[PDB]
RNA sequence: AUGUAUUAAGGAGAGUAUAACUUAAUUUAUGUUUAUGAUAGAGGUUAUCAACAUAUGAACUCUUAGAGAAAUUACUUAAUAAACGAAGUGAAUUGAAAUAUCUUAUUAACUUCAGGAAAAGAAAUCAAACGAGAUUCUAUGAUUAGUGUGAACGAAAAUAGAGCAGCCUAUUAAAAUAAGUAAAAUGGCUUUAAAGCUGUUUGAAUAUUGUGGGGAACCUUCCUCAAAGGCUAAAUAUAAUACAUGAGUUACAGAGAAAAGUACCGUGAGGGAAAGCUUUGAAAUAGUAGUUUUAUAAGCAGCUCAAGCAAUAAGAAAGCGAGAGCGUACCUUUUGCAUAAUGGGUCACCAAGUUAAUUUUAGAUGCGAGCGAAUUAGAUGUGCAUAGUUAAACCGAUCAUUAAAAUAAUGAAUAGUGUCUAAAGUUAGACCCGAAGCCUGGUGA
RNA sequence: AGACAACACUGACUAGGAUAGCUGGUUUUCUGCGAAACCUAUAAUAGUAGGCAAUUUAAGUAACAUCUUAGUAGGUACAGA
RNA sequence: GAUGGGGUAGCAGAACGUUGAGUGAAUCUUAGAUUUUUUUUUUAUAACUAAAUAUAGAUGAUAACUCAAGUGAGAAUGGU
RNA sequence: CAGUCGCGUAAGCGGGGCAUAGGAUCACAAGAUACAAAAAGGAAAGAUCUUGGAUUUUUGGAAAAGCUACGCUAGGGAUAA
């Protein structure tokens, strides 16, 4: 009659309840599907127990180690970046920075150690954009440039990426200058902002420096090299000839 | 049609004065008996206290000594006095204070709210009115109440009589079920009129309404501003990218 | 049961207007409002026919001066329980399917000291090249890093919430900035090898103009902090009282306790009841009444066939049943039980796969390359998935082995996410009942 | 005398904290399907794990069973020395 | 003129009943609600008709649908 | 299949022996790989590949002697008198 007296869930949503120990006709009366006077009827058997036989992880042993120092990059392909620009969800005229990549939902809601630009569907990408990420594949760098775009791989961290979305840090495609001839200009720029912004970190380790210091990855530190110099901080390019 | 009309009345005389427009996804949704069930049941689990408590054999008072020797007496072997097999023993799987509340997606809870609001619309049980929705009590009685001439037993006996005969003329009283008045804020006359005469209906504040309150009485008398504020807060599934929300088609002839 | 508020020493003995409480055991006064209250009378024992607020007389004995066989002696304006807190000491049952390390467990318990709370506390802290900014409580992080042969054990950063308070001139009165100290070897604790605690034997330095400590073996640079001196409220623990709420209980339930730590048991420590009301009156059981059968018969007392009896009266046969046949209770446990194998005197009631967290599946359903949550302007709050591959990173629609690489060969690529219902794996008492024993603290000759 | 230490002593009583691969018990009805007591491992033999394999309901089938016709493997009964 | 029909361990599906809760400020009741019985009917672990006895206007009972469990006892030398 | 060696005129053969009877992991030791390196540069301690030392003989892999007639508990006609 009344609406509240005629509401219910779909029939397919309800399922049978098994109340054991409630008679023989129910089907689970006496032993409740346990058997007859065993260890599985009286007590509990450990889950890792195999009767006493040694498990395979002991006769073979565990293989390898789990890398706890690897960066968890948030992958981004070109086929997905093209679909976002065509839908008006990412402005291609403006620089595509992590702040604009995270807020657009193209990589999801989670913020990982970085963003890597991959080249899936690189044959159908012909949009000139100015993107900035933490890494990029060789096939994606040439696709972004073949169409008439610019790509620069900067150094980011899980924390500096959160400050870029929160507005506590301004994005910049250049490292912090070094020398006494830059304090006047750098200090003068901080005052005009009128707000306390956190600076974006720069690479400190050998591998991280060497990554953003080479032109193959379009690193923002590649301008510090010479045409012959190598990115490695230890190795050098040997010389050719007879001497 | 994408949008559906909404006629605004003047509560005292019920005169159609204005006309608003809402989307069909607001007051013209299909009747989903399975969605209203999940929301109506989701609210009952929250209002539940769930504080029942019972003592088990490990909480029952007394010592844990063995009642009799293991063997030799000829009786059934017994351990502690708090066993469930004893007189004052503790209930094995007895109730305990826990949380009976369940979960429900915000979008599904909003669809049930807009589904319960369309059920009243298509049936004509949703009568929206202009602002100032309060019982127009007689001025003479209001003046005496403030004066203090009227005793409590008289001030209450009159309101019960007036609200009764006022709802019988409108066919909104206990005869034709009941009527629920939903306002934005608390009004003295309205909330007091139905506190002494509740058999004719009830009054609720916008923040005190639930999906179950929109399905209990014969009609739902809601204010113009209260209704707009009700759908604007329960349209999460819709506002994600707007739809007509209070678009006026016929303005009040001032 | 939880939540909120307030509060911060508890009991006994005997006596007394048997609602009235201390030998004064129903003291004596003030103010206001008194039916529009508050939440033009009768009545001092034929009483207290007045509530609220502020004052006031009295208030014995023991625990509790000294002694003693507590409630006595003898004196006298003699007087502080438990739980919770910190430190010191520190097991065993148990799990590992035995068992030593380990786990149980910086647990229980005991001892000292302290207050209404205590402790802790304004970085010789964490971070990682950006920055955070005392302590305390709760959750996530986290069945993680990591240790361990295993079984298992198990952080921090950070995030969210509750609170927020800083200082030395500490809102209580303290430092001339800390040397037998930091630290090392050695024996232990803790723990990841660092850091921290520690007996024994030894034993430094003096501030970013880079002195000292830390950043998980260790060295170095840099960063960070500034020990060997102190103060500090709140959020927190426990107990008592009051109040609010209830798909909590309604008398074998709820607290053990609707008159209870009482009666009663025990030398003792200690153990520990029954019992509501004026309502209703089931089953078993007992003595009878009505109908019916029964003293020639060997029935788990039922089933199949069934004479006859049975209604004063028109109509209406429930029940009992002679006689004939068939049939050796039930449950448990077993290859197999009428078994002379197990359990039950009967009846009524109590009495057993439940809850929590975590990890899954199925169905249904919401959204959908996003889902969920949370949100004048901005920002904020775990997570899962979206890309695979490898021991692992680089790499990447490609990746791994081939000590150079290479379609030479082999393997691996496209809908997730939340909720509900139900069934489940895992850890917790974990479906219920039951040992002999082990350890700790007390009791008793 | 393993004697006594207040019902108990090859180690009392009492409060606090156990386990039990063992025995016993596990409560309404209807409906559909339907085993095993074998192999392997186990300080394991009245326990347990993995198989064979019971059940649920989806996708497949050149499925499975049986006979016919043709073919193959292997040496028993029998017979023989 | 569909096919199928024993069943332990065990698996699976579909229902009834019990207690409390929502619709419920609802519905019904001296023209008898409720009465632990008896009786009658219906493919029936349940409900129903009637009868007898007593007398309640709600601190009574209640269909239907849904929600949650201290939810079902001839078996534990079980407990009272 | 790739790599590169032997024998053979050649075809081709060769990833031990006519066939069927030699135990892991952990820890430890010797070589290689260049993976990761808890602030950073190194390192340590790890990971992958190859290899060695075992009556782990209860040989799917515990470091392990007896009495009880003073005996106890849980069970067995699954087992004797
Ligand atoms: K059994
Ligand atoms: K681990
Ligand atoms: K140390
Ligand atoms: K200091
Ligand atoms: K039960
Ligand atoms: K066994
Ligand atoms: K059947
Ligand atoms: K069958
Ligand atoms: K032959
Ligand atoms: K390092
Ligand atoms: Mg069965
Ligand atoms: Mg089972
Ligand atoms: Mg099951
Ligand atoms: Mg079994
Ligand atoms: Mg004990
Ligand atoms: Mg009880
Ligand atoms: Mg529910
Ligand atoms: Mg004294
Ligand atoms: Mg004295
Ligand atoms: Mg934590
Ligand atoms: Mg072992
Ligand atoms: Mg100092
Ligand atoms: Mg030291
Ligand atoms: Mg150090
Ligand atoms: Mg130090
Ligand atoms: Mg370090
Ligand atoms: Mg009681
Ligand atoms: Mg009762
Ligand atoms: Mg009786
Ligand atoms: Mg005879
Ligand atoms: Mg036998
Ligand atoms: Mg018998
Ligand atoms: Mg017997
Ligand atoms: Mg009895
Ligand atoms: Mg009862
Ligand atoms: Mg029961
Ligand atoms: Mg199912
Ligand atoms: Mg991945
Ligand atoms: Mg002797
Ligand atoms: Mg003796
Ligand atoms: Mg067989
Ligand atoms: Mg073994
Ligand atoms: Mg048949
Ligand atoms: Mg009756
Ligand atoms: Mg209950
Ligand atoms: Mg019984
Ligand atoms: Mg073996
Ligand atoms: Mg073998
Ligand atoms: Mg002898
Ligand atoms: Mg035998």
């Amino acid at each position: 009659a009344s609406i509240l007296a005629s509401l219910s869930d779909n029939r397919g949503a309800y399922h049978k309840r098994i109340r054991k120990g409630r008679g023989p006709s129910s089907g689970y009366g006496k032993t409740a599907g346990r058997g007859t006077k065993g260890q599985k009827a009286h007590g509990h058997v450990k889950p890792w127990f195999q009767g006493g036989q040694t498990p395979l992880i002991v006769s073979h042993g565990r293989k390898g180690f789990v890398n706890q120092f690897a960066a968890d990059m948030s992958e981004l392909n070109l086929e997905k970046l093209q679909e976002w620009i065509e839908a008006g969800r990412i402005d291609p005229t403006k620089p595509i920075t992590p702040k604009e990549i995270i807020k657009s939902g193209i990589i999801g809601s989670s913020i990982k150690d970085g963003i890597k630009l991959l080249g899936r569907g690189k044959e159908s990408f012909k949009i000139p954009v100015t993107i900035t990420v933490s890494r990029a594949s060789a096939s994606a760098i040439e696709a972004i440039e073949a169409a008439g775009g610019k790509i620069v791989t900067r150094f980011y961290t899980k924390e500096s990426l959160k400050r870029l979305v929160e507005g506590k840090s301004l994005h910049t495609d250049k490292p912090l200058p070094v020398g006494k001839e830059h304090v006047e200009e750098i200090l003068a720029q901080a005052r005009s902002l009128k707000k306390k912004y956190y600076r974006l970190p720069d690479p400190t380790s050998r591998w991280d420096i060497e990554y953003y210091r080479d032109p193959a990855h379009r690193g923002y530190l590649s301008h510090q090299l010479a045409p012959g110099e190598s990115p490695s901080l230890y190795f050098k390019v040997p010389t050719g000839g007879e001497k | 049609i994408t949008n559906v009309p909404v006629t605004v009345y003047s509560f005292p005389e019920l005169e159609p004065r204005s006309l608003e427009s809402y989307s069909a996804r607001h007051l013209h949704l299909p009747l989903r008996r399975d969605i209203l069930h999940l929301a109506v049941i989701y609210e009952g689990d929250s209002t539940r206290r769930g504080m029942a408590s019972t003592k088990t054999r490990y909480e029952v008072h007394g010592s844990h000594k063995k009642m009799s020797p293991q063997k030799g007496t000829g009786n059934a072997r017994r351990g502690t006095r708090q066993s469930p097999l004893m007189k004052g023993g503790g209930k094995t799987f007895g109730p305990k204070p826990r949380d009976f509340s369940t979960k429900l997606n915000k979008k599904v809870y909003d669809l049930a709210w807009r589904t319960a609001l369309s059920y009243r619309y298509k049936r004509g049980e949703l009568i929206v009115t202009e602002d100032g929705l309060d019982l127009p009590l007689p001025n003479d009685f209001l003046w005496l109440a403030g004066g203090g001439k009227l005793s409590r037993e008289l001030e209450d006996g009159y309101v019960r009589k007036w609200v009764h005969e006022f709802m019988t003329s409108l066919n909104w009283g206990k005869e034709a079920g009941r009527t629920t008045f939903i306002t934005g804020d608390k009004r003295p006359n309205l909330f007091t009129g139905f506190e002494l005469a509740g058999a004719e209906g009830r009054a609720l504040e916008l923040w005190d309404v639930d999906v179950k309150d929109l399905l209990e009485t014969g009609r739902i008398v809601i204010e113009r501003s209260a209704l707009k504020e009700m759908i604007e807060d329960h349209q999460s599934d819709l506002v994600t990218r707007g739809p007509n929300l209070g678009e006026v088609l016929v303005r009040a002839p001032r």
